[PDB]
């Protein structure tokens, strides 16, 4: 593959996955999970699709789990700068409602380029205390996986603190992420999972 | 969470 058609395919691609309309769509069963006492139905949507309400519900999960270790972190937890980035157009949400009112839990993830390659970044993936330990987080990585393998993604990648032992446990060993190449191996590295075309 | 270099 000639380099610059190396290029545009990877750009190709990132588009292409930016542009689709509901990517949950290429395996709807998967918009439903009902495993251990919990219901819940999953829905995939651009930030820009969500009402005012969930995005804050999403900011304020996200805060109330994550600020301690942000501010153990070198990052330091920023409001503003938080708000942005879950924002940003090219956001997009996997949401858990338990009723047709209830969220309960997401994913803030994109298709970007990311050292060269096209990847679905995982920003965020944020529960409810309820709804944890029953296999939704889970569920909802092997929705981002199965979208990475559809769209022809490299790998989902994500950052996790060193100091969130519990999620580096749930992705490096319940999930088998290996530590990506980017990694600085700092407070936090790299996962990843590659696709496997 | 977030997107670290
Ligand atoms: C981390 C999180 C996304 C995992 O989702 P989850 O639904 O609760 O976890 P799962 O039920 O799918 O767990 C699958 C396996 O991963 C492991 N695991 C999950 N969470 C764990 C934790 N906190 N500590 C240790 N192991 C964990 C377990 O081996 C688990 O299997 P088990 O319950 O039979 O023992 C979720 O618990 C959460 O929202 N935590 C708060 C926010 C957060 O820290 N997100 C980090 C992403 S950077
Ligand atoms: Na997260």
């Amino acid at each position: 593959m000639e380099e610059r058609a190396a290029m545009d395919a990877v750009c190709a691609k990132v588009d292409a996955a930016n542009r689709l309309g509901d990517p949950l769509e290429a395996f709807p069963v998967f918009k439903k999970y009902d495993r251990n006492g919990l219901n819940v139905s999953i829905e995939c949507k651009r930030v820009s699709g969500l009402e005012p309400a969930t995005v804050d519900w999403a900011f304020d999960l996200t805060k109330t789990n994550m600020q301690t270790m942000y501010e153990q972190s070198e990052w330091g937890w920023k409001d503003r700068e938080k708000r942005e980035e879950m924002t940003d157009d090219r956001a997009w949400y996997l949401i858990a409602w338990e009723n047709s009112s209830v969220p309960v839990a997401f994913s803030h993830f994109r298709f970007d380029v990311e050292c060269g390659d096209e990847v679905l970044y995982c920003y965020e993936v944020q529960l409810e205390s309820k709804v944890r330990r029953k296999g939704l987080g889970k569920f909802l990585i092997q929705i981002l996986q199965l979208m990475a393998n559809s769209t022809q993604m490299k790998k989902v990648m994500l950052t996790v603190f060193k100091h969130n032992h519990g999620a580096y446990q749930f992705f490096r060993e319940a999930l088998q992420f290996e530590i990506d190449d980017s990694s600085p191996s700092c407070s936090y590295e790299i996962l990843s999972r590659r696709t496997k075309f | 969470s977030g997107r670290g270099k």
